[PDB]
């Protein structure tokens, strides 16, 4: 579970993301597409070219959801219910892919928040993304 | 593979006793039931609402036979699964958009079906050789993804 | 989340195991060692030869804990608190390994309970081992 | 290992800028901190009780430098990782008893460390090349397990 410490860490680091969340979400997607090409099988309908508006648009959506989970860090299962249902019932993304995006999200933050990306924050952020992932996959079966 | 001659005869001999028809329909059906999200590629098959509905679905049964068929033929090229599955690898990627992770889920389901079927005969050492094959096959099928 | 059907399925299947659980515990380990040799890294102090008393004894231990989990299917977290402790703070087995033992256990059950290893029961047992795995690795960090 | 020439140049270019001493200590320290279960191998290292205790531990720093040292050598034989890492693979298995999953965790941590350090210079495509490299090394290190 996330400890008080983790929560502070996450709110703090995400705090710094601020208005860049959208762009960082998009960048995480691109990194994921390039490093783990098998994730592309879920976006056959997207233009995955560099600077794709679709990717931009999708990056924002993901970033907004993460921002919403930080805002409701004490009630994530409920704050993300809708998204949990969508993923379980319509999208049906294989669970292993969550770990891939999480990883690329951590890389993106690291690349952008050198001062805040401390070991402690890194650990908190990793535990956080794992929790989000668990929520989104909770209704799979 | 990295299949030992001994591990090769073990694979080869169990298989010769296999009814691909039945084993293929069961492996695929179990997959759709255990890991419900895999049903995303078979919407057009119909009613997959229940174990019973999956297991009874003939579209499922016939697809399972086609899949195990191809698998079966690959057991003849254990020394070049890569070249044997190249075209099928491209198809799965470029046309079907199937996440290779699915190949792994099926492999494991396959192993459970064989154990199910052969009981006694499916010994730890025989399981070990099959684990190597299923992994090898998954790897080969995933090889042309880009 | 185990459904009521799941809990039933699990209790039924395990019910048939009975006096052979220890034997099945031992067989599943043996299958794990052979199929996934990297798992042997956690048992350097054991004699991993076929029919070793260490493997047998350990097989019993694991089966017993599974039994206890089936029995407290409704209160796993609490029934297995000690074991989650042990694994998180002492053993420190990497989480990936739990999926390997779980699989070898299914294979073992399949091989011994043909009539009972139906598709729906298979689904339930899998979810069950997954839940047991989650519990055992919940205090890792 | 499927590294395009342009991927190989990119890896090599960046690696030129790395202070292996420093990155080595950071990567190892961070591993022990993000995945505390990995601390199981270092009980003789002393105090690893907090992030500061880990990150500043002279033993972690020295070990990290050793590990990245071996890794850098790996980077000059991208052609033959298996050969390069064979004696190390055997040691990790037979003497150290280190689960190979540990090698993948470190690879991921290392990638975050490089991102942390190079900022914008660690582009999506540079990351993709490094992802291939850490996986190749982890695989080479696990090749002799049995
Ligand atoms: C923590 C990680 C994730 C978050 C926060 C997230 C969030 C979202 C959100 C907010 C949407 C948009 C739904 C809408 O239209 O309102 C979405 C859609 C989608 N996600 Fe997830 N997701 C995550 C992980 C993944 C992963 C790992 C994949 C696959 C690699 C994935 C595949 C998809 C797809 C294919 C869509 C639909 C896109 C479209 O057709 O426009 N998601 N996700
Ligand atoms: C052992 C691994 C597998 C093998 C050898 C295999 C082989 C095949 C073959 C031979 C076809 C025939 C189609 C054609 O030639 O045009 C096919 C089609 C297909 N496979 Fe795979 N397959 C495997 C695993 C999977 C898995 C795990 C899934 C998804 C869960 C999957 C999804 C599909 C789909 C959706 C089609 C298209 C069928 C249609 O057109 O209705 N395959 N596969
Ligand atoms: C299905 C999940 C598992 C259960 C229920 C389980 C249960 C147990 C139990 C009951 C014990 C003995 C506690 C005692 O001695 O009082 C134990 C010890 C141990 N387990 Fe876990 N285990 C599981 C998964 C794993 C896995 C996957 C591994 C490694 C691959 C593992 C590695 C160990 C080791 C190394 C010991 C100590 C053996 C010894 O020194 O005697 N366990 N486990
Ligand atoms: C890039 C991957 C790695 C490389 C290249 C590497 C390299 C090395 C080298 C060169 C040594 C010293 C060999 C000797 O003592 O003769 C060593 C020792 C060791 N390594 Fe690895 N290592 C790697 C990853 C890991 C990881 C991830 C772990 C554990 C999480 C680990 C655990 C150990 C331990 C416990 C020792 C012995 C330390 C001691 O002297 O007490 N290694 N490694």
């Amino acid at each position: 579970v996330l400890s008080p410490a983790d929560k502070t860490n996450v709110k703090a680091a995400w705090g710094k993301v601020g208005a860049h969340a959208g762009e960082y979400g998009a960048e995480a997607l691109e990194r994921m597409f390039l490093s783990f090409p098998t994730t592309k099988t879920y976006f056959p309908h997207f233009d995955l070219s560099h600077g794709s508006a679709q990717v931009k648009g999708h990056g924002k959506k993901v970033a907004d959801a993460l921002t919403n989970a930080v805002a409701h860090v004490d009630d994530m299962p409920n704050a993300l219910s809708a998204l949990s249902d969508l993923h379980a019932h319509k999208l049906r993304v294989d669970p292993v892919n969550f770990k891939l995006l999480s990883h690329c999200l951590l890389v993106t933050l690291a690349a952008h928040l050198p001062a805040e990306f401390t070991p402690a924050v890194h650990a908190s952020l990793d535990k956080f993304l794992a929790s989000v992932s668990t929520v989104l996959t909770s209704k799979y079966r | 593979m990295h299949l030992t001659p001994e591990e090769k005869s073990a694979v080869t001999a169990l298989w010769g006793k296999v009814n691909v028809d039945e084993v293929g329909g069961e492996a695929l059906g179990r997959l759709l039931v255990v890991y419900p999200w895999t049903q995303r590629f078979f919407e057009s098959f119909g009613d997959l609402s229940t174990p019973d509905a999956v297991m009874g679905n003939p579209k499922v049964k016939a697809h399972g036979k086609k899949v195990l068929g191809a698998f079966s033929d690959g057991l003849a090229h254990l020394d070049n699964l890569k070249g044997t599955f190249a075209t099928l690898s491209e198809l799965h990627c470029d046309k079907l958009h199937v996440d290779p992770e699915n190949f792994r889920l099926l492999g494991n389901v396959l192993v459970c079906v064989l154990a199910h079927h052969f009981g006694k005969e499916f010994t730890p050492p025989v399981q070990a050789a099959y684990q190597k094959v299923v992994a090898g096959v998954a790897n080969a099928l995933a090889h042309k993804y880009h």
